[PDB]
DNA sequence: TGCATCCGTGAGTGCAG
DNA sequence: TATAATGGGAGCTGTCACGGATGCA
C-alpha cells in the first residue's frame, strides 16, 4: 500500500517531468479572459440587452 | 334522426361539474363573496392570519377585500393584460409601549381572477393551473431496505413547511433521529420536552427488547433546559449555544406553527393513525415556559411495537391514494401567497427598527411589491402554470382535469421511479388508468376519473351505492381509498330485479382484489362503469374491445381534434357527448324559459317569461391559443319557444350540442395498392368536394415601432426601392387592408428604420453616384409573411402611444397586430385518427371514379387497411363500423354505453333491418341479382361465409350480417374477389398538418458564439446533424459528405461563404478550412489556463488563427 | 451591482421614480401612467423624460436563461448573429 | 489487511419550445 | 461626516448504480 501510493504520486511526478510543466503552474497569478465575442453583450429586437 | 340507446344500467347520480376541481378550489381560497365577518381561516385568509402580527412596535391585520376587475376578460385578452382584482388590506399599527393606533387600508396589488370555465388570463393568454399530486402530510412507517426486521419511521409535513424526520433504530439498540441529514440519539430530544426515565417504561413498559434499550443516562443526568443546549451543539457546529438562541432554533423547527405546518390533512392522518387527538398542526408546543410534546412519543410508540410483533402496526403503502393527495389550484396559489406575505414582513420589521419609531403608519411601513412578484411568478413561470390547451373544447376541459406528479414540491424527472408511475389498486374510480402520456411523463401526468372529486382535505374519492340486505339504495357516498378498503364492493353491472341483487354470485372487490361472493356479503356497488375512466376515455365506444395501449392513444388524440367547419357528432356515441359540450362552457344555452326575440350571425336576444330582454352576443371567429378558430353559431330562429336549459348556439366541435370532434365517413377496409402501407390512409376526393375535414386557422403577426438612438421607427407606406405592385394592398399608413390575400414575401406592415455607421461605404456611395439617386437614410424593415404561411387578412389592431387607453413597454411608440385567416382543406400529409387508436397520414386522394363503391353506385369515403387491426387489438373500431353500416341505411345514430352498450346480437338485428333497405329497394326497382355478386358469392362460399345452396338474397343477407358487402373496384368494374367490411366510422383531423411542418433551408441565420445555424421553423432553422447521424455517415465511410456537414454547411465561415459563391457561379465547392467552432473550443480552454496547440508533423505549431491572435 | 455601470447619481434618481411610483400605486389602486409620475416627480419632469429614464434603468438578461421546463434550449439559441455577413 | 462509507458522475434521438 | 448602535439566515427532502479514495475494528 506504500508501494501503491508511491506509484500514484510518482505517476504525477513523471507526468510533470516528461512534459516540462511546472507544478506551481496549477496556481494562477494572471487569470485569462475570454475574447468578448465568445461571451457577447447584444441588443435583441426591443433594444434590450 | 332517431337515437337508439343500449344498456341496462340505471346510473343513479350524474357526472358532477367537471371543472369543479378548478372553480370550487379557487373561490374557496379567495372568498371574494363572503362578508369578511363570515370568512373562514383557509386559503387567502389563512395566510394573513399566519404572517400576522408583525413583532418588535407591532403591526396587526384587520381584514382584506377584493375589488372588481379594472377590465373585463376580453379586454385583457386583447390588450395583453392580466384578468385580476385589486387587493386591499386594512391594517392597524400599535406601539409596543405608548398605545399608538394608526389604521390604513393599503393596496397590495392585483390578484388574477378565474374565469367561469376555470382558467386564467395572464398577460392576455389563457392558462391552466394543473393540480399536483404529492405524498401527503402525516407520519409513516416503512421497512428498512437493509436490515430485514427493522423499520424506519418518517414524519412528513406540507412541502417547505417543516423538515422530514426519520426514526431508524440503529444496530446499537437505542433509537436515532435524522434532521437536515444530521443523526443523533433520540433520548436527548425527549429530555428537552420534560421526559422522565420512568414515564417512559410507564408508557412503553412492554419491550424490554428496546424500551429498556432506548435509555442512556449519560443524558438523563440533566434537567430539560440542560439537554436543550446539549442538542443545539449537535445541529450548529459553531454557534454559541445561548439559552435565548437554542430555544429559538428548535422552536423555529419543531413547534413554531410559522415554519412548521403539517397539513390540515396531516393532522387527521397521523391523528387516526397514532390514535391521538391533536391541538394544532405542529409537532411540539411551547406552553407555560417549557416544551410539551405532541407527536414524538405517540410516533415513538407505534415504531417500537411494530418491531416486535404488535397487532394493528402495519407498514404503509406510500403509493396508496389514502396517503397521496392533491394540491388543487387554490392551495397551490395560496402557498405562493404565504411566500409574498413572508417577504413583506421581512421588510416591515426592517423599517420598524430603523427610520423613526413614532411617526409611522401602515401605509409607509408596507412595500407591496415582494407580494406582487411572488404571485406574478407563480402564474408566469411556474411549472404548473401552463399555456391553455384550447385546440377544441375537450382539450381545454381535459387540461383543467389533469394531474401532475411533477413540479415545485414534487418529483424531478430523475426522482421518478416505477411505483409513482404504476397504476395503483386505489386508482380505481379516482385516476384514469388509460389517459396518460406515452413517453417520459408516463404515469406522472394522469387524469381525474369521471365521477371522482377531491375532498376538503385534498384526497380523491369516488361514489358507491349502499346495498343493505340484498337491496340497493339510491344513497350514494364518496369514499377515500382508505375507507374503501373496509368493504366488499360489487360490480357496476351486477344484475338486478328492481333494486334487488338477482344473481347468486356477485362480482366484487375487497381491498381491490377480485372476489366471488354471495349478495348477503355485499355492502356497496359501483355507481357506473364510467366511474373508472377519464372523461376522454369515456368518449370511446366499445371500449371493452380495445386493447389498453390503444385506448390510450384514442383518449389522447381526441384532445388534438381540430374544430371542423362541417363538424358532426359520431354516429356511435357513449352518452357523454352532450355533458362535455355543456361543461366545456363553449356552447350557449337558455337561462330561463321564454321566447326568441331576434337572431343573427352576431347576437341572440331572448324575451324571458320574466320580461327581461337578455341579449347574448356571439363569440364569432375567435383565435385560440393553438390557432384553431373558436367560433359560435346560432341554433334557433326568431319566435322559437324555448324551455329552460335548451340550446341557443353551437360552440366549436359541437353539432346541436353533441361533441363533434370529427366527421362520420363511409369507410372501406381493404389493402389499396400500397397507399395503405404501414398505417397510411387513402381518401376520396369527394371529401374535399363537400368540404369535409376542413378547418379555419389564424396566426397572429405582431410588430413594434420603437425609439432608437439612431432615430425612431416609422410605420409607413413609404418603403424605399419598392414597386407599387409590392404595395397595392396597404393602406396609407402601411397596414394591409382587412380582407386581402397575403402569401409568402408579401408585406403585411411597412416599417422604416435608420441606417447605422455603415451609412454608405465607398463601393455603395459610388454605385449610386451612377444612378442619380443618392443614399437614402431609412431602411425596409417591414413585416413580411414567413415561408409556407399566408391567408386572408381578417383584422388589424393598432396600438400607438399618444392615443387614449394605451401605454406600452418603455421605448416603443406603436405596435401593430394583424390576424390572418386560412381555410384548410384536408391534404396529403395531414393526420387522421379515430377514437380507437387508429391513426395515419392521408397518403393519397383518388378521384371518385377510382374509389371502391357498392353496387348501387355509392363510393366509399375512406380506405383503411386491415393490417392495422390485428397487432393493435383495437377491435372496437370494427364494431363501430358494423353498427355504422346499419345506421347508414336506417338513418340512425346510436348511444352505446361503455362496458354497457350494444352487444353483437343486438346489432346483427339492426344489420338485418338495414339489409332490406339496401337490397329490397333493388329487387323491386326492376333489377335482380348481379353477375359479379355471384362470382363473389362463389368465393365467399369457399371461404365459408355463406351457407351453400341458398338464394343470392339469402346469402347477401348472410354477408351483410357480417358487416360485409360486395365491392367493385371503380378502376375496372370487376368485383373485389372477396366481400369487404364497409361501414360508418367517426374519424377526426388531428392538429398535425404538413402545412405547419414542411420546412427547408439553403442558408439563413446563425448562432452568436458558435456561428452554426439556428434551429426551428420559426428561426428558419437548420437541421441538427447530431452524434448519431454523424455515426451513420461514419459507418458508411462517407468522409467528404461528413466533412461537409461539419464545415461548409454549418460553421466553416470561410468555405461556407466560399461555397455559396461557387454554386451561384457554377464552380465546384471549395475544400474546407477549420470549423469556427473548434476555435471557440481553443479559446475556451485558454480561458481555463489550458494551452491547446495545433501541431504539424515535425511538432511545430500551426496558427489556426492566421496571425490574428499573435502579436 | 449593474452589469451596465450607471453613475451613482443617476442610480439615485432612478430609485426616486421607484419609490414615488410605489406611493402613487399605493394611492391609486393601480400602477401609474408615465404622466402620473412626471407630475408627482415635479418640474422639469414630463412623460417623455420619465420614459427614457426607465429604459436606461433597464437591466440586461442572461443568454443562458432557460427556455422551457426541460433544459435543452437556451434563450441565446434563438438569437441571430446580425454582425458577421 | 479487509471492508464500510462518502463523494462525484453518469443516466437515447430528433422536432415542437 | 459626530446620541448610540458590535457574530447570518434559510435549509428541502420520493432515483441509482459504479467506481474510486478514505476511515476504522
Amino acid at each position: 500500500a506504500r508501494r501503491a501510493k508511491a506509484r500514484k504520486r510518482l505517476e504525477v511526478v513523471r507526468a510533470f517531468l516528461d512534459s516540462g510543466n511546472r507544478p506551481e503552474w496549477m496556481i494562477l497569478e494572471a487569470v485569462p479572459v475570454l475574447p468578448p465575442d465568445l461571451r457577447p453583450m447584444v441588443q435583441v429586437d426591443g433594444g434590450r440587452f | 334522426m332517431e337515437i337508439k340507446r343500449f344498456g341496462r344500467i340505471r346510473e343513479v347520480i350524474p357526472l358532477p361539474p367537471l371543472t369543479e376541481i378548478q372553480v370550487e378550489s379557487y373561490r374557496r381560497a379567495l372568498q371574494a363573496d363572503v362578508p369578511p365577518e363570515k370568512r373562514e381561516n383557509v386559503g387567502i385568509q389563512a395566510a394573513f392570519r399566519e404572517t400576522f402580527p408583525i413583532e418588535e412596535l407591532v403591526l396587526d391585520f384587520l381584514e382584506y377585500r377584493l375589488g372588481e376587475p379594472p377590465f373585463p376578460q376580453d379586454e385583457c385578452r386583447e390588450k395583453d393584460l392580466t384578468y385580476q382584482a385589486p387587493l386591499y388590506a386594512r391594517l392597524q399599527l400599535i406601539h409596543k409601549d405608548t398605545g399608538l393606533i394608526k389604521e390604513d387600508e393599503v393596496f397590495l396589488g392585483h390578484i388574477p381572477l378565474m374565469t367561469e370555465d376555470g382558467s386564467f388570463i395572464i398577460n392576455g393568454a389563457d392558462r391552466v393551473i394543473v393540480s399536483q399530486i404529492h405524498r401527503s402530510p402525516g407520519v409513516y412507517f416503512t421497512p428498512d431496505p437493509a436490515r430485514p426486521g427493522r423499520y424506519i419511521a418518517s414524519i412528513i409535513p406540507l412541502p417547505k413547511r417543516g423538515p422530514w424526520i426519520d426514526l431508524e433504530v440503529e444496530p446499537n439498540g437505542v433509537v436515532s433521529m435524522k434532521v437536515n441529514k444530521r443523526k443523533f440519539p433520540l433520548v436527548l430530544l425527549l429530555r428537552v420536552l420534560g421526559y422522565d426515565q420512568e414515564t417512559l417504561a410507564r408508557e412503553l413498559g412492554a419491550y424490554g427488547e428496546l424500551v429498556q434499550g432506548l435509555m442512556d443516562e449519560s443524558v438523563f443526568a440533566m434537567r430539560p433546559e440542560e439537554a436543550l443546549i446539549r442538542l443545539f451543539t449537535l445541529l450548529r457546529p459553531g454557534d454559541p449555544p445561548k439559552r435565548d438562541k437554542a430555544v429559538a432554533y428548535v422552536y423555529g423547527l419543531i413547534a413554531d406553527p410559522r415554519r412548521y405546518d403539517l397539513g390540515e390533512a396531516g393532522r387527521y392522518k397521523a391523528e387516526e393513525k397514532l390514535g391521538i387527538r391533536l391541538s394544532g398542526r405542529t409537532l411540539a408546543r411551547f406552553e407555560d415556559g417549557e416544551f410539551k410534546d405532541e407527536v414524538f412519543l405517540p410516533t415513538l410508540r407505534y415504531l417500537f411495537a411494530l418491531t416486535a410483533g404488535v397487532p394493528g402496526h402495519e407498514v404503509d403503502d406510500i403509493d396508496h391514494l389514502g396517503n397521496r393527495r392533491i394540491r388543487t389550484v387554490g392551495e397551490l396559489m395560496t402557498d405562493q401567497f404565504r411566500v409574498g406575505l413572508a417577504r413583506l414582513a421581512r421588510g416591515v420589521r426592517e423599517r420598524m427598527l430603523m427610520g423613526s419609531e413614532d411617526s409611522l403608519t401602515p401605509a409607509k411601513l408596507v412595500n407591496s411589491r415582494p407580494l406582487e412578484a411572488a404571485i406574478r411568478e407563480f402564474f408566469s413561470r411556474s411549472q404548473l402554470s401552463q399555456f391553455k390547451d384550447e385546440t377544441n373544447p375537450l382539450s381545454s376541459l381535459r387540461h383543467k382535469r389533469r394531474i401532475s406528479a411533477l413540479g415545485p414540491g414534487g418529483l424531478t424527472r430523475e426522482r421518478a421511479g416505477f411505483d409513482v408511475r404504476d397504476v395503483h389498486r386505489t386508482h380505481y374510480g379516482r385516476i384514469c388508468p388509460v389517459e396518460t402520456p406515452e413517453g417520459a411523463n408516463i404515469g406522472l401526468i394522469t387524469s381525474l376519473a369521471a365521477y371522482a372529486r377531491v375532498d376538503e382535505l385534498g384526497f380523491i374519492r369516488t361514489p358507491y351505492r349502499r346495498v343493505v340486505g340484498g337491496v340497493v339504495t339510491d344513497e350514494v357516498v364518496y369514499m377515500t381509498a382508505t375507507e374503501e378498503d373496509r368493504y366488499t364492493i360489487a360490480q357496476a353491472n351486477t344484475p338486478l330485479e328492481g333494486n334487488r341483487i338477482a344473481a347468486e354470485r356477485v362480482v366484487a372487490r375487497r381491498k381491490g382484489e377480485p372476489v366471488i361472493v354471495s349478495p348477503e356479503e355485499v355492502e356497496f356497488m359501483d355507481v357506473s362503469p364510467k366511474q373508472v375512466f377519464s372523461v376522454n376515455t369515456n368518449l370511446i365506444p366499445f371500449l371493452e374491445h380495445d386493447d389498453a395501449n390503444r385506448a390510450l392513444m384514442g383518449s389522447n388524440m381526441q384532445t388534438q381534434a381540430v374544430p371542423l367547419i362541417r363538424a358532426q357528432a359520431p354516429v356511435v356515441m357513449t352518452g357523454l357527448e352532450e355533458r362535455v359540450v355543456r361543461d366545456s362552457l363553449a356552447a350557449l344555452y337558455a337561462e330561463e324559459d321564454g321566447e326568441v326575440a331576434k337572431v343573427d350571425g352576431n347576437r341572440i336576444v331572448v324575451r324571458y317569461e320574466d320580461g327581461r330582454l337578455v341579449e347574448y352576443p356571439l363569440r364569432r371567429f375567435y383565435r385560440s391559443n393553438q390557432g384553431t378558430a373558436l367560433d359560435q353559431r346560432p341554433r334557433v330562429v326568431v319566435g322559437q319557444r324555448v324551455r329552460k336549459g335548451d340550446l341557443l348556439a353551437d360552440g366549436p366541435a359541437s353539432e346541436n350540442g353533441f361533441l363533434a370532434l370529427g366527421q362520420n365517413v363511409l369507410v372501406a377496409i381493404m389493402p389499396f395498392d400500397g397507399y395503405n402501407f404501414e398505417d397510411a390512409i387513402v381518401i376520396s376526393e369527394e371529401l374535399l368536394k363537400r368540404d369535409f375535414y376542413t378547418s379555419i386557422h389564424i396566426e397572429r403577426y405582431e410588430i413594434e415601432a420603437r425609439d432608437t438612438k439612431l432615430g425612431p421607427e416609422r410605420i409607413t407606406r413609404d418603403i424605399p426601392h419598392l414597386s407599387e405592385a409590392a404595395l397595392r394592398d396597404l393602406d396609407e399608413e402601411g397596414v394591409v387592408r382587412i380582407g386581402a390575400e397575403v402569401k409568402p414575401g408579401d408585406i403585411l406592415v411597412g416599417r422604416t428604420s435608420f441606417k447605422g455607421e455603415s451609412e454608405p461605404t465607398p463601393e455603395e456611395r459610388l454605385l449610386r453616384s451612377i444612378f442619380g439617386e443618392k443614399a437614402r437614410d431609412v431602411k425596409d424593415t417591414s413585416l413580411r409573411v414567413p415561408p409556407g404561411e399566408g391567408g386572408i387578412v381578417v383584422r388589424t389592431v393598432r396600438l400607438r402611444r399618444g392615443d387614449p387607453g394605451v401605454e406600452l413597454k418603455p421605448g416603443v411608440r406603436e405596435v401593430v397586430r394583424v390576424y390572418v385567416a386560412q381555410k384548410r382543406k384536408l391534404q396529403v400529409g395531414d393526420k387522421l385518427a379515430n377514437r380507437h387508436g387508429n391513426k395515419g397520414v392521408v397518403a393519397k386522394i383518388l378521384p371518385v371514379e377510382d374509389m371502391p363503391h357498392l353496387p348501387d353506385g355509392t363510393p366509399v369515403d375512406v380506405i383503411l387497411n386491415p393490417l392495422g387491426v390485428p397487432s393493435r387489438m383495437n377491435l372496437g373500431q370494427i364494431l363501430e363500423t358494423h353498427l355504422g353500416l346499419a345506421g347508414y341505411f336506417l338513418g340512425q345514430r346510436y348511444i352505446s354505453p361503455i362496458f354497457d352498450g350494444a352487444k353483437e346480437p343486438e346489432i346483427k338485428e339492426l344489420l338485418a333491418q338495414a339489409f332490406e333497405v339496401y337490397f329490397g329497394k333493388r329487387k323491386g326497382e326492376g333489377f335482380g341479382v348481379d353477375k359479379r355478386e355471384v362470382e363473389v358469392l362463389r368465393r365467399a362460399e369457399k371461404l365459408g361465409l355463406v351457407t351453400p345452396g341458398k338464394t343470392p338474397e339469402e346469402q347477401l343477407k348472410e354477408l351483410f350480417l357480417q358487416g360485409k358487402v360486395v365491392l367493385y373496384d371503380g378502376r375496372t368494374g370487376e368485383p373485389i374477389e372477396g366481400p369487404i367490411v364497409v361501414g360508418q366510422m367517426f374519424i377526426m383531423k388531428l392538429y398535425h398538418m404538413v402545412e405547419d411542418k414542411m420546412h427547408a433551408r439553403s442558408t439563413g441565420p446563425y448562432s452568436l458564439i458558435t456561428q452554426q445555424p439556428l434551429g426551428g421553423k420559426a428561426q428558419f432553422g437548420g437541421q441538427r446533424f447530431g452524434e448519431m447521424e454523424v455515426w451513420a455517415l461514419e459507418a458508411y465511410g462517407a468522409a467528404h459528405t461528413l466533412q461537409e456537414m461539419l464545415t461548409l454547411k454549418s460553421d466553416d465561415i470561410e468555405g461556407r461563404n466560399a461555397a455559396y459563391e461557387a454554386i451561384i457561379k457554377g464552380e465546384d465547392v471549395p475544400e474546407p478550412s477549420v470549423p469556427e467552432s473548434f476555435r471557440v473550443l481553443v479559446k475556451e480552454l485558454q480561458a481555463l489556463a489550458l494551452d491547446v496547440q495545433t501541431l504539424d508533423e515535425k511538432d511545430n505549431p500551426v496558427d489556426i488563427f492566421e496571425g490574428l491572435a499573435s502579436k | 451591482a449593474r452589469t451596465i455601470r450607471i453613475p451613482v447619481h443617476m442610480v439615485e434618481t432612478i430609485n426616486k421614480l421607484s419609490r414615488t411610483a410605489r406611493q402613487l400605486q399605493q394611492e391609486l389602486g393601480r400602477e401609474p401612467t408615465y404622466e402620473e409620475i412626471a407630475e408627482a416627480m415635479g418640474p422639469g419632469w414630463d412623460a417623455k423624460r420619465v420614459e427614457e429614464t426607465l429604459k436606461i434603468a433597464q437591466e440586461p438578461v442572461s443568454l443562458e436563461t432557460p427556455i422551457g421546463d426541460e433544459k435543452d434550449s437556451f434563450y441565446g439559441d434563438f438569437i441571430p448573429d446580425e454582425h458577421l455577413p
